[PDB]
RNA sequence: AAAUUGAAGAGUUUGAUCAUGGCUCAGAUUGAACGCUGGCGGCAGGCCUAACACAUGCAAGUCGAACGGUAACAGGAAGAAGCUUGCUUCUUUGCUGACGAGUGGCGGACGGGUGAGUAAUGUCUGGGAAACUGCCUGAUGGAGGGGGAUAACUACUGGAAACGGUAGCUAAUACCGCAUAACGUCGCAAGACCAAAGAGGGGGACCUUCGGGCCUCUUGCCAUCGGAUGUGCCCAGAUGGGAUUAGCUAGUAGGUGGGGUAACGGCUCACCUAGGCGACGAUCCCUAGCUGGUCUGAGAGGAUGACCAGCCACACUGGAACUGAGACACGGUCCAGACUCCUACGGGAGGCAGCAGUGGGGAAUAUUGCACAAUGGGCGCAAGCCUGAUGCAGCCAUGCCGCGUGUAUGAAGAAGGCCUUCGGGUUGUAAAGUACUUUCAGCGGGGAGGAAGGGAGUAAAGUUAAUACCUUUGCUCAUUGACGUUACCCGCAGAAGAAGCACCGGCUAACUCCGUGCCAGCAGCCGCGGUAAUACGGAGGGUGCAAGCGUUAAUCGGAAUUACUGGGC
């Protein structure tokens, strides 16, 4: 079940995420077939401090993956109707 | 919350004279409450509460090691009641672990045999009673044994130790004749079942045999149970007998105003006797609350700045009394909640050694299993585990300051002797050893010697450093041999100045520059003068240059310290310096240090000093049959003797003795007198002696 | 055991006698078919081939072996008696 | 980490003028300023190759504040940046915060500047930098936050700005106290005395 | 394995523990080990007051 | 557009030179150690050796929306204790929430630790066919019908402790056979064979044994072909040294046949062939986890696998399999061996290379800490629970970076030190003095963000047959932060509460005096010291570096000193 979460890359006190294709069995930080999109929740005027990659993830979606909750969140949002 | 309400808390001390049967009537309660099968004995070793191997093999309770368990009074064997012995030692070595338990404990069952009577060491255990008004009743064991009685023994606590001993039972059958106890409350006979089915009790009739004499002893509790307040007086007065409610509540105000002293029969061997001492701790010792409240103090002494009292709603407050050594986590403190609750993890503020606190777990006990439990409440022992900066008779509490708890006392140990490892090699991981045993009891005191490069120790008898080597032996796997401290000789004239000189000078040839300077030895009488060196300054011909002349007292300060007799302090020493040579140049003072070395080291021969021997002050008080004989011991050893006062219990006996000699003095000492000597040494003076024990050092190096 | 792998290995035990008894039916009804091969008695051995053929399968649709093993069995002994002939 | 002790003692033995004190009355009457500190400075070292690269690196370093830690890496960067590395070094010496402050005044001399950087009374464009090392970037404002006036050392400070050159590049408001920066400080547009290739000889040796 | 003791001076007896540190002696034969002064009873060369970190001497309060 | 603009030398053999020639030095770098010293802050780092043995607390549970049910807590119903028919609580009652234990399903084979083993069964690079693949997804259908236990239990008996039995039942998605199923399996076909589980949510119709049925919807199950993820297998090449290691190998290499694995295969068996590997190093021996990369280098190259990540192997040692999709399984099984702990003496339990921590080894490396608030992960429909992963914290200058230990002024050049040609020079504007400020730490007040979500109420369509149940989208309301006294801001008094270490003979930057006389001693090489020591030690003074300084260890360079670029007889 390929879940599509986030990674927690970054540093302490300074979290910097990581929208990641991985299947759920891979560590956090660990194995993913790939990265789409990052997020960053203490970006203030970055590049919208938020970025996904709508073009892969209907790519995986379509054919057969999951999405975590956060990055389905972020998809909420990047779809801008919220 | 709490499992119990705090009326149901007994803490209770079991303490007597060595072999008294304290840790079989503890094995004993413990059976009885359920918690142990298989009664078991100690000289088989079996028991439970000995674990440390020493007690297992010697079979001597060394430690005290507290124990829980569940026994009632209320329709006995029901409503459960808690119950906290703790299983002290008696012996005179280990009687610190007493002291810390007496502290610690809202009351204590004496122990006596009915052999014997009292014993020094229950004389000693009742003094460290009275020291903290611990109510107390007395048990007394050892009936069934030959030659046992037990109004003799009653006569004994009453008219010895100055307390009043009020029968709460009288025994039947003395030797083998003994079956059972008759009460004087419930005045019925009660005949314990056959061997270590003593569990039942089969209430019985009083024989006739005893009928008259346990009326006798009845009628006597009944007037000194009223002798507690005047309702329970006049009431009597009118020929009507009290009941047995009244009369157990008032002996047990009685108990904890500390006026009276009840005693219990039994033989803790023959299984007899043991439940109906339970009834007495559940009816007549305080329970935590029953107790005065225990006197707080804030950072500041006053009459009662911190009002503390055993609640569950009252600050965390309580007493750290009892260290131990773990291998596993490094150490094992004990601790008595007085006031408050505390948690697992929770924090507490060491009030006394200036510092926060933490308890990784806190464990209750079996004697040596550490129960691993939540949360421990007022009334209720613990042992804290991990918290590291405390030590014994530290106060543990919450940041309001209940920061001062009355005592910061202890002992000081009376025998004193050196060790030394496998090979000097281990030194460090000797000393360690020691540092952990150094913290672990107060008593025990790890000495490093300035002096000489060995590590003396101090304890209080040849039996406690006996299981301290062993103990180190044992649990730390590192084996030290022993031996005899070194003396302490030193060096000083007489009375005579004796003019010496002594010449060499360098630059002949274009060398660096001299010195040169003449001396006179004159001595003071030893303890002239305080600073152990004196001068006065004489120099007028040839005098040595402007900042030199106190850098020569400076030199032959190290002349001093060196002493040329066999390398000990010269002491109250004095030097008087006359003359020398110069120039307006840069002479060396250090060519007149080794000049003034040369003239120390002859002048000071020819002077002849006097090579003393470590004379110690002694006090000793001793009871009236040993003086004379303690005092023959002093004099075969080297009596110089100072004087004599009659105390109230015994008698003013100080001397002078050379602590080349004093040194296993204590076990002697004790065995001349049954052990109810006291005494301190200390020092008073150096002298000499005619000894050919004086080359020692002479020997390893020097003239 | 300390934790609740306990009542896996008693479930996993309880599997193994089971798992134990259906796969001996299965390899007794295949040595019977091979024994039949070996004799050289051809109805017999389609008889006997039609005796285990539902077992094996049966067997492998509960997942005791694999269909990919039922499939090979089945084949082996097919095989084996039309050349028995 | 700052610099403590004698800053005469600096100056004399570097022989030149470094203006570690404050440049009000004079240098040679308050210091003999041509002998080194030690007594025997009356002697005349010869100080060959070497002895000069680290005269020459000790005296910008003791000029700037700046110690040979953090000075390794303003040369690190200033070599990675593309051009003179020499150059390079100067310029983001002269970019330092506590540089531009005291070049545009507000502190007769370094070391009052970079007690002012420090004590949170300046803003760069609106922040408080409290950060002696704050590199500040071109077309920048320096806002030294009123209530960091009103104090009269400052402002005797601003007084003895003049009497020396308005630099090319800071174009100091003088009297709003503020400040931009338009652009680099070139290298011509400094002293010409430092030999910054004798810095990078020393340092890539 | 041989040891230089440096410094002015020293305490070590048959059986004391010293710690060892590289670096030749240059003159005498087949020495290649000073012993680190003021580490384990080996204790620091007594009276110094200049280079007191080699030689392990506590800096004088004054 | 930028993706680089990057290569230094000296001391040292000789009376002296030149050259080969080795030793050492300045540089960068470290899981570092130790001595001296030591203020803060941020971010990283922290048992390299003994894969040595381990106390203890935790490191894996969840699901009632699977079942029987009721251990505990209650919502509960009827009462004649209590009692003023109860607001002043007695019980039968799983009826409902909820749930101990049990059955069952899913996970436990993930996450995490270590580098012993491993020279090729591996890793990396690039391909391949002889396959599997839970949970996840697309599609297509089925989802008759019934029975046999068994747990829990109950009774009785052991366990004189722990830990088990003998009979009696009763449920389920547990299990078993028949019905059926085909583009599924076998078979050239002909032909035969194959499976399944139900639960929950609502309710208008109508029959009922108030159990419900029934029309719904949400989930779930079985089968079949795909997608994806993960995974198994094969090949070519590279992946340390030693030939003082020249032969090695009978399932050994292959053919045929049988068997086996999910899959192809000497994986195995049985014949038959006598082959196969090898100087391009077979075999043997020592050593070693590989790699992305790290330190260095200008580049080729050298050394290396600390952190973070991928792969592999391992989980007290040796061997084996059981369930399973996935193991030959760290906190599962079983046996042998060692060890440990409990034993009531009849027995039984355990495996820190998980996090903490101990003891031992070492020179050396941390608390028996805080919470799921983020991210995740397992289970669950969800709330919700577990999470020593994780997020944070505590210790240590272990490292990298930033900052301060005041700023200006000041010639009575104070004192005093030290030197001296005896006039003075230098410490030195240095301190003292004078004015200015408060960074930092200390107090006091104020205060972001990490917070997405999920709960209840509500509306829109979507659903049906119902506008009911439920997705799903908004809406309003209370809210979910360990760190935590956050970062930070502002105020409070004062310059206080905060500078050391090494070196100073040439290499090298910094020189004089006293004390020592080949003694004490220093030292990286050259050497210094035997009376005028810039070379020992101290003083003064200076030079470097600065919360570090120095030493040691270590890789590389400089070493064109293994020279392929880049050397010689
Ligand atoms: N006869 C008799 N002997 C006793 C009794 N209690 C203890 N003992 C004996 O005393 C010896 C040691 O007893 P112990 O428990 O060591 O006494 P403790 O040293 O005071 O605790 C054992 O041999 C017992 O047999 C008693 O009540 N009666």
């Amino acid at each position: 079940m390929v879940t599509i979460r986030l990674a927690r890359h970054g540093a302490k006190k300074r979290p910097f995420y990581q929208v990641v294709v991985a299947d759920s069995r891979n560590a956090r930080n660990g194995r993913f077939i790939e990265r789409v999109g990052f997020f960053n929740p203490i970006a203030s005027e970055k590049e919208e401090g938020t970025r996904l990659d709508l073009d892969r993830i209907a790519h995986w979606v379509g054919q057969g993956a999951t999405i975590s909750d956060r990055v389905a969140a972020l998809i909420k949002e990047v779809n801008k109707a919220a | 919350a709490r499992t119990t309400p705090i009326a149901r808390y007994r803490n209770i001390g079991i303490s007597a004279h060595i072999d008294a049967g304290k840790t079989t009537t503890t094995e004993r309660i413990l059976f009885y409450t359920g918690v142990n099968h298989k009664i078991g004995e100690v000289h088989d070793g079996a028991a439970t509460m000995d674990w440390m191997e020493q007690e297992q093999e010697r079979g001597i309770t060394i430690t005290s090691a507290a124990t829980t368990a569940f026994w009632s009074g209320m329709a006995k064997q029901y409503e459960p009641h808690r119950i906290n012995i703790i299983d002290t030692p008696g012996h005179v070595d280990f009687t610190i672990e007493v002291e810390r338990s007496m502290r610690v404990l809202d009351g204590a069952v004496m122990v006596y045999c009915a052999v014997g009577g009292v014993q020094p060491q229950s004389e000693t255990v009742w003094r460290q009673a009275n020291k903290y008004k611990v109510p107390r009743i007395a048990f007394v064991n050892k009936m069934d044994r030959m030659g046992a009685n037990f109004l003799k023994v009653v006569n004994q606590i009453k008219t010895r130790l100055g307390a009043n001993p009020v029968p709460l039972q009288l025994a039947i059958g003395a030797e083998e004749h003994f079956t059972g106890v008759v009460d004087l409350v419930k005045m019925k006979a009660i005949n314990w079942n056959d061997a270590d089915q003593g569990v039942t009790f089969e209430y019985e009739d009083i024989p006739a045999d005893m009928v008259e004499l346990a009326n006798e002893w009845h009628q006597n509790l009944i007037e000194s149970a009223a002798e507690a307040s005047e309702e329970l007086m006049e009431k009597y007065l009118g020929g009507e007998e009290l009941t047995e409610a009244e009369i157990k509540g008032a002996l047990r105000q009685r108990v904890l105003n500390n006026e009276i002293i009840l005693v219990t029969c039994g033989s803790a061997f023959k299984n007899k006797g043991v439940q109906a001492m339970l009834d007495a701790v559940i009816d007549y010792l305080p329970s935590p609350v029953d107790v005065p409240a225990i006197n707080g103090i804030l950072d500041d002494g006053k009459d009662t700045p911190a009002e503390r009292h055993a609640s569950d709603d009252e600050p965390f407050s309580a007493l750290a009394f009892k260290i131990a050594t773990d291998p596993f986590v490094g150490n094992l403190t004990f601790f008595r909640v007085y006031s408050g609750v505390v948690n697992s993890g929770d924090t507490v503020l060491n009030s006394v050694k200036a510092a926060r606190e933490r308890f990784g777990r806190i464990v209750q006990m079996h004697a040596n299993k550490r129960e691993e439990i939540k949360e421990v409440r007022a009334g209720d022992i613990a042992a804290a585990i991990g918290l590291k900066d405390v030590t014994t008779g530290d106060t543990l509490c919450d940041p309001d300051a209940p920061i001062i708890l009355e005592r910061m006392e202890f002992p000081e140990p009376v025998i004193s002797i050196a060790v030394e490892p496998k090979t000097k090699a281990d030194q460090e991981k000797m000393g360690l050893a020691l540092g952990r045993l150094a913290k672990e009891d107060p008593s025990f005191r790890v000495w490093t010697d300035e002096e000489s490069n060995q590590t003396i120790i101090a304890g209080m008898g040849e039996l406690h450093l006996d299981i301290i080597v062993d103990r180190m032996k044992r649990e730390f796997n590192v084996e030290a041999n022993v031996g005899k401290p070194q003396v302490a000789y030193r060096e000083t004239i007489r009375q005579k100045v004796t003019d010496v000189e002594g010449k060499h000078a360098k630059q002949s040839g274009g060398r660096g520059q001299y010195g040169h300077v003449v001396i006179d030895m004159y001595p003071l009488e030893p303890g002239s003068n305080p600073k152990g060196y004196e001068f006065i300054n004489d120099i007028k011909g040839g005098v040595i240059p402007g900042e030199y002349i106190p850098a020569v007292d400076k030199g032959i300060q190290e002349q001093l310290k060196a002493g040329p007799l066999a390398g000990y302090p010269v002491v109250d020493m004095g030097i008087r310096l006359h003359f020398g040579s110069y120039h307006d140049v840069d002479s060396s003072e250090l060519a007149f240090k080794l000049a003034a070395s040369i003239a120390f080291k002859e002048g000071f021969k020819k002077a002849k000093p006097v090579l003393l021997e470590p004379i110690m002050k002694v006090e000793v008080e001793t009871p009236e049959e040993n003086t004379g004989d303690v005092i023959g011991d002093l004099s075969r050893r080297r009596g110089m003797l100072k004087g004599q006062e009659s105390e109230v219990t015994g008698v003013k006996i100080h001397a002078e003795v050379p602590l080349s000699e004093m040194f296993g003095y204590a076990t002697q000492l004790r065995s001349l007198t049954k052990g109810r000597a006291s005494y301190t040494m200390e020092f008073l003076k150096y002298d000499e002696a005619p000894s050919n024990v004086a080359q020692a050092v002479i020997e390893a190096r020097g003239k | 055991n300390i934790k609740s792998a306990k009542k896996r290995a008693i479930q996993s035990e309880k599997a193994r006698k089971h798992n134990a008894s259906r796969r001996s039916m299965m390899r007794t009804f295949i040595k019977k078919v091979y024994a039949a091969i070996e004799a050289g008695d051809k109805a017999a051995a389609q008889k006997a081939f039609n005796e285990m053929q539902p077992i094996v399968d049966r067997q492998a649709a509960k997942g005791l072996i694999h269909k990919n093993k039922a499939a090979r069995h089945k084949a082996n002994l097919t095989a084996q008696i039309n050349k028995l002939a | 980490a700052r610099y403590l002790g004698p800053k005469l003692k600096l100056s004399r033995r570097e022989g030149t003028d470094l203006f570690l004190k404050s440049g009000v009355r004079a240098i040679d009457t308050k210091c003999k300023i041509e002998q080194a500190p030690g007594q025997h400075g009356a002697r005349k070292p010869r100080l060959s190759d070497y002895g000069v690269q680290l005269r020459e690196k000790q005296k910008v370093r003791r000029i700037y504040g700046v110690l040979e830690r953090q000075f390794r890496n303003y040369y690190k960067e200033a070599a990675r940046l593309k051009g003179n590395t020499g150059e390079n070094l100067l310029a983001l010496l002269e970019g330092r915060l506590d540089n531009v402050v005291y070049r545009m005044g507000f502190g007769a001399t370094r070391a009052e500047a970079r007690q002012l950087v420090s004590h949170k009374a300046i803003m760069v464009n609106g922040r408080v930098v409290n950060i002696a090392s704050y590199q500040v970037s071109p077309n920048d404002v320096v806002s030294i936050r009123e209530k960091a006036k009103k104090q009269s050392r400052v402002k005797a400070a601003l007084e003895l700005a003049e009497q020396r050159e308005k630099p090319t590049w800071l174009e100091v408001d003088a009297g709003k106290m503020e400040g931009t920066f338009k652009r680099k400080p070139e290298r011509s547009d400094l002293s010409a005395d430092i030999n910054e290739h004798l810095i990078v000889e020393l340092y890539s040796k | 394995v041989t040891s230089y003791i440096g410094g002015e001076g020293h305490n070590l007896q048959e059986h004391s523990v010293i710690l060892i540190r590289g670096g030749r002696v240059k003159d005498l034969p087949g020495v290649r080990y000073h012993t680190v002064r003021g580490a384990l009873d080996c204790s620091g060369v007594k009276d110094r007051k200049q280079a007191r970190s080699k030689y392990g001497v506590k800096r004088p309060k004054a």
